[PDB]
């Protein structure tokens, strides 16, 4: 029942209780993938109005 | 002095930050006007407030906070409220449309036309720091922009912030108040994403929150009102810390720090007490050890998992009001001869302890009653993999049919991103089960 | 997601068109000459969905009004309400489509097609963020089916992006003007399956069935059957008029109830219906509602959900009424009734609640159900069809127009594709 | 209206409690992944607890206690005998045993093999038995007296395995010459009262107990599935090789003096009662969101003098033919129907 590190202040305080010890991707790729879901879209659209003009 | 900046995303987290901000000038006697008399120091200062609110030469307190929404509805009405002064309009941002409750069109769509702007106003706040720290983001799990915008967000501020620390405040979904169908797919689509960029995250499962507010402040149907005004008082135990003098998890790699040993399990458990009803005349005060006794009961847990299946890495309680530590070390003491409290091998079977004298603030004509001492306990156990698993059944239910999924890749997703979320969510729930259990 | 874009084209699309311009006029308090007169700022607070602004606090629908034949139209302006809609938003031939497919949407419809895109680009350029469109039609004649259809897909290519949505009224022979309907059903129907997110199956069959079986009405008018369409309408654009959390717009209520793109056919209900006469000042209650919203015998596309299952659902109650009974009442109805949701979409069934209760009614509620139910109405127009098909009955009327007969084999084709695919997830 | 799901077919006893559950008219059965059911009649393995006690408007139970595996692991039982404040090795009627994890993939070899050294040249028979945690239905088991035979078989298999002290005195049955293991069975509720079946069986030996004859493990470990298989004198007393409690008490009265009664059923009650009480709070669904009830299956093993010993514990038993019909109407009458109302006395004895 070991208390450790008791801090005390006048809002509080603070202290530790053991009760036994032990035993990333760039801004251009996101930019990359971004544009390739937009471009997908683009394809799918085009596709749509391809079928329309038929 | 140092600062942190909150970011509030979609309707969830904006409706949250409202609370959450409001509760914040009451705690720290600050006017809707955004006057604040008790501080005597004008136009600035380097208290323990100001890691929250900046300061104008005129004297108003200005939250260090960025709302963000597809959809204008909800931010006007920030515009138009109570606390209208308390902002300037670069921290409100809105765009015409929604993401449709659909991630893709969140992240890929609507967030690519949105992203610059939100960054830019994200840098306005980080240029007026001496010492930034770090960011708090408020977002659901279930929302299109909750889910898919914060996930392209918090890609973007690892790469703008390297070094911050990014703490996560996520509505987990539930049928009762959820409002789409495809919120499964939402969840699993933004954690995949979002793990490696958040360093601690505090996950609020809705029906838990739904059912504390039936069950003990009798609320026959809980509006979104009782639900933010609950889920505030939990995340201002959770920064009071922040806002206050103290030792205890006072910068925000502290959390990560006596919170999460291992990155990937960075998902602690909350649980609170006393939640008491405002309208019960005759009320009897709980004791320390009462409130702290309570802290193991599943019934009290932002997520309903159950504890004693599990194990423990780390524990953090924290106390607000009429509470000394002699009392916290007899109720310790007690509770773990009567509780199933099993930690892993490699971590001490411990708790940090913080106690700050004031008692919890309630908002006046809420649903919560003035109590005289209230704790919210952090504990790092591998039981809240309960969610993962119950999120990822229902995920795996829709998607063997592919349902839904068209309205994914019609926004320019590719479908094995799909398969790319649920296979990191397969190793979440391994790499839980591994920490957890024993053969 | 503001502005809705509403197109009536046809007799049948003008008709109920008309009658849903009155109805939710007077529930958003506005009268014939476009003044608000109501109580409530619940009336005003999304009101720019179906009104524009003029001069004079007036508001006026964003509506357009189509047919190739006058007669309607100057029955609408000579109806209640007339005087409401945009003088320069009616659009009108001279000619008719003669009940014919092929001349609504090849050659009469060619002709008038372009004026009404105009009146439509200058409704949506006028929009601050257009949600999408709505369409009133029937599928049976030549207007509505055959130029409705030329009109939605026209749409679709100048705006791609957005939502198109339709209530198409279904064929019979209980309610029959022509033998030709199914041929001009089974053609609009592989419009439909391609060119719209939303199509509400407002079945004249079923509807008959329930003025008669259900209201004891012995001899159904069209009356009868658009005061059902009429209430039924106004409760499905219930989350769509007023403040609501849930499928507050186009997109979210098709991404909340279209799993498959093609599986896109609602079976509409209302409730209450009640016939005279000790049950009209009646207190109605939240269990009632609930029971008769979900009975076979009050669907409003003649087919039995009890022989399939259901996609989702979305419900709307309407009135001042107890959440928490509502909440219940939906429960015990899927938890006693579990094997009619399809497990591998959780949580399928979706509830609303509006404090504002639909005129001369303390309460109602809506339903709307995707169940692969839908295949036995699209089985019986493909019945009809065929039966005239096989012999190649009455299909001169639409060679005459330059249609051949391959263009009829494909949209029996798709029909069949499309009944075999609600077929393949009743069993799945 | 009630409703459940079956998500283990190959369980004797639940398709009985199912089969009873349809006759009643009360119940429907519903898909294996429909989620809104009342009761669960789980898989035996990986069983989703996590997902239970989640939909709105339904009481749910399932039929296993989470966490009830501890005593139903060969491993995990003698782990739990050995580590807790209320057993420990305190414990008198548990037969000495070691958990040995083998040399290529937290381990008791310098322990019993330190505790090798007492009979040794103590000159105490040391007799030792190598079972495994799920051994291949009826085999994987080697007993010697040879204390570096057993350390190297456990090494042959691909598990862990649990070294258990063999009772060289086992209690002889007449006329025959032979060694049983006795079953009973035991009900634990939602409400955690531990209810044990009146009616318990004995697996006989249907050969002479051999104490020369070690490799042939045939009149040894008795299981009414290998014993069927070797015997050439295949129930020549009663059928199936099981003995019931009122003939059992008989030959008692008759070759032994005293009753079943007695003693032996009293430390029978003990040992039930000790393992539950041990693991209560652990696994009790008090205050859950679900609940939860089990059927366990007690092995026990008495000798000369009369002591009962603990061999294992069976989470997922299956009964004995003629007690079928009583039992899972018993499991339908206080576990389900205490939970689930319809609209004397009972077969069980409240521990
Ligand atoms: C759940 C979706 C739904 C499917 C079913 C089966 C639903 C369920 C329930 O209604 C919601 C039934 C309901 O609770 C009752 C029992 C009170 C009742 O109304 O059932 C009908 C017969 C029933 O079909 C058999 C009905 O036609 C029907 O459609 O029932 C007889 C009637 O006699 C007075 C009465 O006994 C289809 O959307
Ligand atoms: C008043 C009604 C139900 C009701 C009110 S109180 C109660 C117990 N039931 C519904 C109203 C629904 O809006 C739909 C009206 C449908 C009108 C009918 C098709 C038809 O025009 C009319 C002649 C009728 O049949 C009734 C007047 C009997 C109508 O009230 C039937 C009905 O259920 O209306
Ligand atoms: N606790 C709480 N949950 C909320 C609140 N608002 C929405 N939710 C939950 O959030 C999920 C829906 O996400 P939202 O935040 O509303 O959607 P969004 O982030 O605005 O994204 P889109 O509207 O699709 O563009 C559902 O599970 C709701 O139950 C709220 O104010 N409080
Ligand atoms: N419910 C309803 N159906 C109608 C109405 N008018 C016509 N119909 C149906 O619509 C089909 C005829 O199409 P119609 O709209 O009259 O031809 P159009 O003017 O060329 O579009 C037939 O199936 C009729 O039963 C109406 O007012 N209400
Ligand atoms: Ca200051
Ligand atoms: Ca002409
Ligand atoms: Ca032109
Ligand atoms: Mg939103
Ligand atoms: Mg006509």
């Amino acid at each position: 029942m070991e208390v450790i590190e008791l801090n005390k202040c006048t809002s509080g305080q603070s202290f530790e209780v053991i009760l036994k010890p032990p035993s990333d991707p760039s801004l251009e790729e996101i930019q990359k993938k971004l544009e390739a879901a937009e471009e997908r879209r683009k394809y799918q659209e085009a596709e749509l109005l391809k079928h329309l003009a038929e | 002095m140092r600062e942190c900046i909150s970011i509030h995303v979609g309707q969830a987290g904006v409706q949250i930050g409202n609370a959450c901000w409001e509760l914040y000038c009451l705690e720290h006697g600050i006017q809707p006007d955004g006057q604040m008399p008790s501080d005597k120091t004008i136009g600035g200062g380097d208290d323990s407030f100001n890691t929250f609110f900046s300061e104008t030469g005129a004297g108003k307190h200005v939250p260090r906070a960025v709302f963000v929404d597809l959809e204008p509805t909800v931010i006007d009405e920030v515009r138009t409220g109570t606390y209208r002064q308390l902002f300037h309009p670069e921290q409100l941002i809105t765009g015409k449309e929604d993401a449709a409750n659909n991630y893709a069109r969140g992240h890929y769509t609507i967030g690519k036309e949105i992203i610059d702007l939100v960054l830019d106003r994200i840098r306005k706040l980080a240029d007026q720091c001496t010492g930034l720290q770090g960011f708090l983001v408020f977002h659901s799990f279930g929302g299109g922009t909750g889910s898919g915008f914060t996930s392209l967000l918090m890609e973007r501020l690892s790469v703008d912030y390297g070094k911050k620390s990014k703490l996560e405040f996520s509505i987990y979904p539930a049928p009762q108040v959820s409002t789409a169908v495809v919120e499964p797919y939402n969840s699993i689509l933004t954690t995949h994403t979002t793990l490696e960029h958040s360093d601690c995250a505090f996950m609020v499962d809705n029906e838990a929150i739904y059912d504390i507010c039936r069950r003990n402040l009798d609320i026959e149907r809980p509006t979104y009102t009782n639900l933010n005004r609950l889920i505030s008082q939990i995340v201002s135990s959770i920064t009071a810390s922040l806002r206050f003098d103290g030792a205890l998890n006072v910068d925000l790699t502290e959390f990560q720090t006596n919170l999460v040993p291992y990155p990937r399990i960075h998902f602690p458990l909350a649980t609170y007490a006393p939640v008491i009803s405002a309208e019960k005349a005759y009320h009897e005060q709980l004791s320390v050890a009462e409130i702290t006794n309570a802290c193991f009961e599943p019934a009290n847990q932002m997520v309903k998992c159950d504890p004693r299946h599990g194990k423990y890495m780390a524990c953090c309680l924290l106390y607000r009001g009429d509470v000394v530590p002699k009392d916290v070390n007899a109720a310790i003491a007690t509770i773990k001869t009567k509780r199933s409290i099993q930690f892993v091998d490699w971590c001490p079977t411990g708790f940090k302890v913080g106690i700050n004298y004031q008692p919890p603030t309630v908002v006046p004509g809420g649903d919560l009653a003035k109590v005289q001492r209230a704790v919210c306990m952090l504990s790092n156990t591998t039981a809240i993999a309960e969610a993962w698993a119950r999120l990822d059944h229902k995920f795996d239910l829709m998607y063997a049919k592919r349902a839904f999924v068209h309205w994914y890749v019609g926004e320019g997703m590719e479908e094995g991103e799909f398969s790319e979320a649920r296979e990191d969510m397969a190793a979440l729930e391994k790499d839980y089960e591994e920490v957890g259990v024993d053969s | 997601m503001r502005e809705i874009v509403h197109i009536q084209a046809g007799q049948c699309g003008n008709q109920i068109g008309a009658k849903f311009w009155e109805v939710i006029s007077d529930e958003h308090g506005i009268d014939p000459t476009g003044s608000y007169h109501g109580d409530s700022d619940l009336q005003l607070e999304r009101i720019n969905v179906y009104y524009n602004e003029a001069t004079g606090n007036k508001y006026v629908p964003r509506a357009i009004l189509v047919d190739l034949e006058p007669g309607t139209m100057d029955s609408v302006r000579s109806g209640p309400f007339g005087q409401i809609f945009r003088p320069d938003n009616f659009v009108f031939g001279q000619s008719g489509a003669g009940n014919n497919w092929a001349k609504g949407h090849y050659t009469e419809g060619a002709e008038l097609v372009d004026s009404v895109l105009d009146v439509v680009r200058k409704e949506s350029e006028s929009c601050d963020c257009l949600q999408g469109f709505q369409l009133t039609h029937s599928l049976g004649g030549g207007t509505g089916s055959g130029m409705g259809t030329l009109l939605i897909s026209k749409i679709r290519e100048e705006y791609p992006d957005r939502i198109m949505n339709t209530f198409s009224v279904m064929p019979s022979p209980k309610v029959s003007d022509t033998v030709v309907e199914p041929y001009n059903a089974t053609l609009s129907v592989h419009q439909l399956v391609e060119n719209t997110d939303e199509t509400y199956c407002i079945d004249n069959e079923a509807l008959y069935d329930i003025c008669f079986r259900t209201l004891k009405l012995t001899t159904p008018t069209y009356g009868d059957l658009n005061h059902l369409v009429s209430a039924t309408m106004s409760g499905v654009t219930t989350c769509l008029r007023f403040p609501g959390q849930l499928n507050a717009d186009l997109r979210k209520l098709a991404v909340n109830m279209v799993p498959f793109p093609r599986l896109h056919f609602f079976m509409p209900g209302f409730a209450p219906l009640t016939s005279r006469g000790s049950q009209q000042y009646r207190a109605l209650t939240v269990p009632e509602l609930t029971q008769q919203m979900f009975d076979s015998k009050n669907m409003m596309a003649a087919c039995d959900p009890r022989h399939g299952r259901y996609l989702t659902v979305a419900a709307i109650f309407r009135g001042r009424m107890s959440m928490k009974e509502v909440d219940e009442q939906m429960l015990n109805v899927q938890n006693k009734n579990s094997s009619y949701f399809v497990e591998w979409i959780p949580n399928n069934v979706k509830t609303a609640v509006c404090d504002i209760p639909p005129r001369g009614l303390k309460m109602s509620a809506t339903f709307i159900g995707n169940s692969t139910a839908i295949q036995e109405l699209f089985k019986r127009i493909s019945e009809q069809f065929t039966a005239m098909f096989r012999r190649k009955a009455f299909l001169h009327w639409y060679t005459g127009e330059g249609m051949d007969e391959m263009e009829f084999t494909e949209a029996e084709s798709n029909m069949n594709d499309l009944v075999s695919e609600y077929q393949q997830y009743q069993d799945a | 209206m009630y409703t459940f799901v079956v998500r283990d077919e190959n369980s004797s006893v639940y398709a009985e409690v199912s089969r009873l559950l349809l006759a009643t008219g009360q119940w429907k059965r519903l898909r294996k992944d429909n989620p809104r059911f009342n009761l669960m009649l789980g898989e035996r393995n990986r069983l989703p607890f996590g997902r239970l006690g989640h939909e709105p408007g339904l009481v749910q139970l399932v039929n296993y206690y989470r966490g009830a595996d501890k005593l139903c692991r060969k491993a995990s039982l003698v782990k739990l005998i050995k580590t807790s404040p209320e057993l420990s090795e305190s414990c008198t009627w548990f037969p000495e045993s070691y958990v040995i994890y083998p040399t290529n993939l937290t381990d008791e070899r310098e322990v019993f093999l330190a505790a090798y050294n007492r009979r040794r040249e103590g000159r105490e028979g040391n007799v030792w038995i190598a079972k495994s945690s799920a051994g291949a239905k009826g085999e994987g088991i080697l007993i010697s007296s040879e204390a570096s035979e057993l350390l190297d078989f456990i090494d042959e298999q691909g598990q862990v395995h649990v070294i258990q002290k063999y009772l060289e005195k086992p209690l002889l049955l007449e006329p025959g010459h032979r060694k049983f293991d006795i079953r009973s069975w035991v009900l634990v509720d939602h409400l955690y009262n531990i209810y044990l079946y009146r009616e318990g069986v004995l697996r006989t030996s249907s050969e002479p107990y051999n104490s020369a004859n070690f490799q042939d493990k045939t009149c040894h470990l008795t299981n009414h599935c290998i014993q069927k298989e070797y015997s050439k004198n295949y129930g020549r007393y009663e059928e199936g090789n099981e003995m019931f409690f009122e003939e059992f008490n008989q030959y008692l009265m008759d070759a032994l003096n005293t009753t079943l009664e007695n003693s032996i059923l009293l430390q029978i009650k003990h040992i039930i009662r000790s393992c539950l009480m041990c693991i209560e709070p652990a696994i009790s669904t008090k205050h859950l969101h679900y609940q939860s009830f089990q059927l366990f299956g007690f092995d026990f093993m008495v000798d000369e003098e009369l002591k009962v010993w603990l061999i294992e514990v069976n989470g997922a038993p299956a009964c004995a033919q003629k007690l079928y019909a009583e039992l899972c109407q018993g499991i339908v009458d206080v576990a389900i129907s205490s939970v689930f109302p319809l609209a004397p006395t009972s077969i069980f004895i409240k521990l």
